[PDB]
């Protein structure tokens, strides 16, 4: 189908404070996600350490944890929209942690393909939740991998702007335990930056 | 001939000033410094490739009549209004200062940052991010959550503030 992909700031955010009006959320979900936004690094961080199981979360994480899943039950898209984010070359896998660059800064012939033949045309199940923009903002461009997620009208995703610690700018919060395929995986014109087209599936967490 | 970026702090009493100034001057987190004490300090900083030289007035305030707050005000390039995410009254009297500094200097748009500090003191936090930040937005400026305890964005207030000053002094010159 047809997907928004904002291209003026003001255009964007206006949209976003639209919906985040809407969302009605208690103070507790306010809360649990100034700190999802104060450390998502630790938190995301642990989730994938557990490979999303929580039941190991002291009180006070495991209590935030259930917010942040059930405030998506209020934070839904109301139409296809394009997300995006950066991430370093662990993301691809700790094999391409010190591969997947050349020397002048581009990324590696090679280390490409493998991360094609690796990646591209399948499913990819992300532990922790997913922050993104809704612009291709400058908290990204020095990043040597950009994607593009495509997230369908009536998908969880909240404009959590509002209330984050000004992490880049246009914060939106996709939900934990999401699948998305990876339908594309090309090089820019810069030679030093994948770009990773894909289709959000959603979440296996869906409580309520 | 170097640049010189004078930023001066304002707050409510308390909130943390002193403590920023020295944790952004000497790494330290300098606890209970006398309330009344007054003091201006001035180092060399790399901003940005650029070097240059930063000077920070640490009010007191309990006594800074009006032709002496008149003054620094209109003196000061850029200004952190700092105040303490655990005591709401702070938050509402930065309304003040912020008023106050713009009838003196006579603009709506001086380098300025809504500073909410001791963000390491959550469990007792009064005044929310939501509330903050709208306010910032509404002055149309940045909100910053500092803590001059464990140093976290410390550095990138006073900075922060500092490009607000160099860029405010380029549209001018
Ligand atoms: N926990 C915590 N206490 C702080 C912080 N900053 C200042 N304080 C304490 O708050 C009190 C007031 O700080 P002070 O720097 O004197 O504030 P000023 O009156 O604005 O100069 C002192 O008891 C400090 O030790 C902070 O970031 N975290
Ligand atoms: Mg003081």
């Amino acid at each position: 189908n047809t997907y928004q992909e904002f291209t003026n700031i003001d255009q964007a955010k206006a949209w976003g404070n639209a919906q985040y009006k809407k969302y009605g959320l208690s103070k507790s979900e306010k809360e649990a996600i100034v700190s999802y936004t104060k450390s998502a690094s630790e938190i995301n961080g642990k989730l994938r350490q557990n490979k999303g199981v929580i039941n190991g979360f002291p009180s006070n994480l495991i209590k935030q944890v259930e917010l942040l899943d059930k405030s998506f039950n209020k934070m839904k898209t109301p139409e296809n929209i394009m997300l995006f984010r950066g991430d370093d070359p662990a993301y691809l896998g700790t094999e391409f942690q010190n591969t997947l660059l050349n020397s002048n800064g581009t990324i590696n012939k090679t280390a490409f393909e493998k991360a094609k033949a690796k990646f591209l045309n399948k499913d990819r199940l992300e532990y922790g939740y997913i922050s993104t923009s809704l612009m291709n903002v400058s908290q990204f461009a020095g990043r040597p991998i950009i994607t593009k997620f495509k997230v369908a009208k009536g998908s969880k995703a909240g404009y959590i702007d509002p209330i984050s610690a000004f992490a880049g700018q246009l914060e939106m919060l996709l939900p934990r335990h999401s699948t998305y395929h990876i339908d594309d995986m090309r090089l820019s014109s810069d030679g030093k930056q994948i770009i990773i087209t894909a289709t959000m599936m959603g979440t296996a967490i869906n409580p309520k | 001939s170097l640049a010189l970026h004078k930023v001066i702090m304002v707050g409510s009493g308390g909130v943390g000033k002193s403590a920023l100034t020295l944790q952004f001057m000497y790494d330290e987190f300098v606890e209970d410094y006398e309330p009344t004490k007054a003091d201006s300090y001035r180092k060399k900083v790399v901003l940005d490739g650029e070097e240059v030289q930063i000077d920070i007035l640490d009010t007191a305030g309990q006594e800074d009549y009006a032709a002496i707050r008149d003054n620094y005000f209109r003196s000061g390039e850029g200004f952190l209004c700092v105040f303490s995410i655990t005591e709401m009254e702070s938050f509402a009297a930065t309304a003040d200062f912020r008023e106050q500094i713009l009838r003196v200097k006579e603009d709506e748009n001086v380098p300025f940052l809504l500073v909410g500090n001791k963000s390491d003191l959550e469990d007792k936090r009064q005044v929310s991010v939501e509330e903050a930040k709208n306010r910032a937005e509404q002055w149309n400026v940045n909100y910053v959550e500092t803590s001059a305890k464990t140093r976290a964005n410390v550095d990138k207030v006073f900075f922060d503030l500092m490009r607000e000053i160099r860029a405010r002094k380029m549209e001018d010159s």
